């Protein structure tokens, strides 16, 4: 009806429709801790809400002013148990509902409480055909939103909407090939769907990211999603990946690739490989100029690594 | 050497020029943000060189001091949003002076045990606030705000019974917990739980069944852990997955070893402090988030017989850390932020400290290594890795707590 | 303080 800041606006200890109920103010003890000294407005919605919450009045006046205190403090876990309470006593139309969350998430999107109540109206609808849509227009403001990646795997593995996420998933990673979410949600779609056991798969999917690494040497998370599909399996399964690094080392010398070679020497060790002698030798040496030149902000996780090898393969 | 009035500076070091980002001339808005801020830092960090003169950095206790002081009595409205946080704040500014080892006056502490009470539920557990609803994080910052006091009078505030109630009242069959009756589920919960599940001794053989399998499934490709199956490792989530494991001594549920690597490569080359995940940027309350990790990865593959672990550092760069907390992340009016360009707030203040002491401090077994970098006065009281408040508070909360039964339970 | 603008929430 009425919002906060509507020129109209009255509080509620002045509206006639609410003059039958005591407001309930908050007791912070005598002598209070952390006080926080509210607005005017801010403790009149709340020393009503707690009275309708005392009284566990299920009112249509009760749930409108709901929609204040949540417009105050939308991070108010009980405000919104409560509003969900009404939801159903009143048998209100959730779909209205579903408009109602949709603009508060636009509002406050790294808000816990907001995206959860959307879940649960989902989750009663059992109606996820707007999702899919609403959670890329969120996306589109704050590719990396947290709650909005959680939501849409949810509503994906939920209600089974898988097919068309990896083109959603390529064309973000067209948009910024740095956005370490979308490399995530890259995983989920091929690990849920075909699955990487798949050979063919694997193959598209270690060129795609080299291809990707070539084009732009110093991103992290491609770097680390190639070592993520390959080191379950052990990246000394794959010995024509060590040649191609090799080649592009004289040229892309970057701490990742370093690091990735690293990697691999560490679980050809761990498999009996041939030359061991020789691969702990340049294992070794790579920790070193890790530790002292290219990487020297890990400069104790690689003196690690050095003494660690040593512990396992010296012989 | 050099002169005591001297102390050279990583950060400064001329080579350390070459770690600014390389954008292999190909622009994204990651890489735009991520370059804005190296070259703030940057421009911080030359303030603190005077040529081949480097002063010692200083934290400013004093000025810190008097913003905790303040606000633990009362907060201006810009803390509205914190209304249902109101136990995060006693337990924010407290852990802060603990750290900052300022005494608390006995009339301060039992006005906080009296406000925690009445944030206390009567199904157990504790609200943001007198009256709201229990919530399992504003639960957890209630014990250990109530276990920083130490008094007899602040451990029999929480009713144990009810609590054990409580969280069994949130236990999710596939091993998860609820935040809160009909809340949302996610790591957070299930250290929470049992953070304030061991504090108190409360655990039951059957409370936490499940639980360490649910956390392993939140561990992620890249290493760290998600705040569900399937989500994007982040520093805060990979935090309360291990600390929970640690506590049910379920850490082998884990890949230590990709998770030790994920970790260690979210320190910045340049900035010196953490990120909360891949590609995104600095912020001082990953100090403890993710640098905490290490002292407790440290335990962990120690209590396995690691025998090539270091005995005097944790496996990040602890001078590069404080380099970035004392010359970033202080508000000269006191206080501590994010990053530079941010404002102060109580949250901050509590985690960059936090994050601080812990690179100030190596402990394992019988060796104790300190690096106090500037002053000798910058030095802070230890923080336990699993509970953020003094080990000296988490010894006796758990000597006392043990010395009862579990409720209805033998 | 500005908690209202900062991203890092925990509840
Ligand atoms: C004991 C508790 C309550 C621990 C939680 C600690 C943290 C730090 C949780 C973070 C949750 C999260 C990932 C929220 C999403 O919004 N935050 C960001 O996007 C911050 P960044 O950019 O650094 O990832
Ligand atoms: O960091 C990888 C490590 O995590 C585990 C869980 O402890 O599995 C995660 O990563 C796999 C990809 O490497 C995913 O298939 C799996 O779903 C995810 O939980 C370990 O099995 C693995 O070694
Ligand atoms: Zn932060």
């Amino acid at each position: 009806f009425v919002s906060l800041d509507s020129p109209s606006y009255v509080l509620y200890r002045d509206r006639a429709e609410w003059a039958d109920i005591d407001p309930v103010p908050q007791n912070d003890g005598p002598n209070p801790v952390v006080q926080i000294i509210y607005s005017d407005k801010f403790r009149d919605v709340y020393d009503y809400f707690r009275a309708v919450l005392q009284r566990d009045e299920r009112s249509e006046r009760a749930f409108k002013l709901t929609r204040d205190a949540i417009e105050l403090n939308a991070a108010n876990y009980t405000v919104w148990h409560f509003r969900r309470v009404l939801l159903k006593s009143l048998q209100k139309d959730l779909h209205e509902e579903m408009n109602y969350i949709t603009a508060i998430i636009e509002e406050q999107p790294k808000n816990y409480q907001v995206w959860h109540h959307r879940r649960v109206l989902v989750e009663w609808l059992r109606d996820p055909s707007q999702e899919l849509e609403f959670i890329a227009d969120i996306l589109n403001q704050d590719a990396k939103n947290y709650h909005a990646w959680q939501h849409r795997q949810w509503v994906i593995q939920e209600f089974k909407l898988w097919d068309n996420e990896l083109q959603y998933v390529d064309q973000l990673l067209k948009e910024d090939v740095r956005n370490n979410s979308v490399w995530n949600q890259r995983y989920f779609v091929i690990s849920n769907t075909t699955g990487y056991n798949d050979r063919a798969v694997l193959e598209r999917e270690v060129q795609y990211t080299l291809e990707m690494i070539k084009l732009v040497p110093h991103n992290e998370s491609a770097w680390n999603y190639l070592k993520g599909i390959l080191q379950d399996r052990g990246l000394s399964k794959y010995p024509n990946l060590l040649n191609q690094l090799l080649d592009l080392q004289p040229s892309h010398s970057s701490p990742y690739l370093i690091a990735f070679l690293v990697d691999i020497y560490e679980d050809m060790l761990e498999n009996q490989c041939d030359n061991k002698e020789d691969i702990l030798n340049k294992a070794l040496e790579l920790c070193e100029i890790l530790a002292k030149e290219k990487d020297t902000i890990r400069k104790e996780y690689w003196r690690y690594i050095g003494r660690s090898l040593q512990s396992k393969h010296s012989t | 050497s050099s002169p005591v009035w001297s102390e050279p500076l990583y950060s400064l070091r001329p080579e350390h020029a070459r770690e600014r980002l390389q954008d292999d001339s190909v622009e994204t808005v990651t890489s735009i943000e991520q370059a804005k801020v190296e070259e703030k830092i940057q421009e911080v960090f030359s303030s603190y060189k005077f040529n081949h003169l480097v002063p010692r950095l200083v934290l400013q206790r004093e000025k810190h001091f008097h913003y905790l002081k303040r606000g633990l009595r009362q907060l201006t409205d810009a803390y509205e949003c914190l209304d249902a946080s109101r136990p995060w704040l006693c337990y924010w500014i407290l852990h802060s002076l603990e750290l900052l080892d300022e005494p608390i006056p006995q009339i301060v502490a039992t006005d906080v045990c009296q406000f925690l009470e009445l944030c206390q539920s009567p199904e157990g557990g504790f609200g943001g606030g007198p009256g709201q609803y229990p919530h399992l994080a504003p639960t957890y910052a209630a014990v250990n705000a109530l276990c920083i006091i130490g008094t007899e009078e602040a451990y029999d505030i929480i009713n144990r019974e009810k609590l054990l109630q409580y969280l069994y009242s949130l236990k999710q069959p596939d091993g998860s917990f609820l935040m809160h009756v009909g809340g949302e589920v996610d790591v957070r919960s299930a250290y929470c739980a049992a953070s304030v599940a061991s504090l108190t001794n409360i655990i039951t053989p059957d409370l936490f069944e499940g639980t360490a399998e649910w956390i392993a499934r939140c561990q992620n490709w890249e290493g760290g852990i998600g705040g569900v199956p399937g989500m994007e490792a982040h520093g805060g989530y990979t935090f309360c997955g291990l600390a929970a494991l640690v506590i049910l001594k379920r850490e082998r549920s884990l890949n230590l070893k990709s998770l030790l690597q994920w970790v260690t490569s979210r320190q910045m080359r340049f900035e010196g402090g953490f990120q909360g995940r891949c590609n995104k940027l600095v912020d001082g309350c990953y100090s403890f988030w993710q640098a905490g990790l290490l002292p407790l990865l440290h335990r962990a593959l120690h209590a396995q017989g690691d025998p090539a672990l270091s005995m005097s550092h944790w496996m990040f760069h602890q001078q590069a850390l404080q380099e970035y907390i004392l010359m970033c992340c202080q508000c000269p009016a006191g206080g501590l932020l994010d990053k530079p360009g941010k404002s102060r707030d109580f949250y901050h203040t509590c985690y960059c400290l936090s994050g601080l002491s812990i690179a100030q401090h190596f402990g394992s077994g019988a060796m104790l290594h300190d690096v106090v970098l500037g002053v000798p006065e910058n030095a802070l009281q230890p923080t336990h890795p699993v509970y953020n408040i003094g080990p000296d508070k988490v010894i006796q909360a758990t000597t006392y707590f043990l010395q009862k039964p579990v409720p209805g339970f033998e | 303080d500005d908690p209202t603008a900062s991203a890092c929430n925990i509840q």
